């Protein structure tokens, strides 16, 4: 009791906040799906530029 | 209210009950002759402080990790 803080029990636990780890996965999936796209689209870019001037 | 009958226990003659046994030699077994036995806890009260300070001290600190 005296560690927690909390007379009751813990707290920031709970399916609520235990769901926050697998949007977090799903979060950095989108991210890196939208990632690779705008890398290979950059990477194309630069090799368009640099195929054309050098 | 109750009959003489009744409160004496018996209707007609009173009968002879069988007196408790002693055991000579050694001391009476009954529920309440059991402190001779077993009296209150006297041989670990300095432990008991000591344990209880430490309980409560890593108690508290893996509670506080957890929570953190
Ligand atoms: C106070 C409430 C009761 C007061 C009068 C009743 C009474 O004391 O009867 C003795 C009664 C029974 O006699 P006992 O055999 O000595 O009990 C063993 C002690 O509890 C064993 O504990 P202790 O009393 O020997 O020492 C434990 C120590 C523990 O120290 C700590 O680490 C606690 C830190 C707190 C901050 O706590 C303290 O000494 C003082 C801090 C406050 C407690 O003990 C108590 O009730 C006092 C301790 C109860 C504490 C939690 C109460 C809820
Ligand atoms: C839990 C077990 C109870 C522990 C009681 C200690 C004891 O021997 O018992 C002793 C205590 C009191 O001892 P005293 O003779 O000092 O008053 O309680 C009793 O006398 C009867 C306890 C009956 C319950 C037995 C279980
Ligand atoms: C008072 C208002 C009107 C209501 C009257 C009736 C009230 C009845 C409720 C009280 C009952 C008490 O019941 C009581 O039980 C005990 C058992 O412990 C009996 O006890 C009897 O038997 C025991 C052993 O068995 C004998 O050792 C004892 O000498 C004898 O009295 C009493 O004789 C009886 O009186
Ligand atoms: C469910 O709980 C289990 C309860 O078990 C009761 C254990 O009983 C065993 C008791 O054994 C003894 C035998 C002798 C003694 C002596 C005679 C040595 C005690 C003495 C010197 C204090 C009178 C103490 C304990
Ligand atoms: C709080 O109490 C809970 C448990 O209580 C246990 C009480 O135990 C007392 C046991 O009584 C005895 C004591 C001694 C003995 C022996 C056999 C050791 C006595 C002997 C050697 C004199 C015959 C037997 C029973």
């Amino acid at each position: 009791i005296y560690g927690r803080g909390s007379l009751y029990g813990y707290r920031f636990d709970g399916e609520i906040h235990r769901q926050e780890a697998q949007n977090v996965i799903l979060y950095k999936e989108k991210e890196a799906q939208e990632m690779a796209v705008v890398m290979e689209k950059l990477e194309k870019e630069i090799q368009e530029w640099l195929k054309t001037m050098e | 209210p109750l009959p003489n009958a009744v409160v004496q226990g018996y209707t007609s003659v009173r009968g002879p009950k069988r007196p408790l046994d002693h055991f000579y030699g050694r001391t009476p077994l009954n529920i309440d002759t059991l402190w001779h036995w077993v009296k209150f806890p006297h041989r670990y009260d300095n432990l008991r402080f000591a344990v209880c300070f430490w309980a409560f001290l890593v108690s508290a600190h893996f509670a506080n990790k957890k929570q953190r």
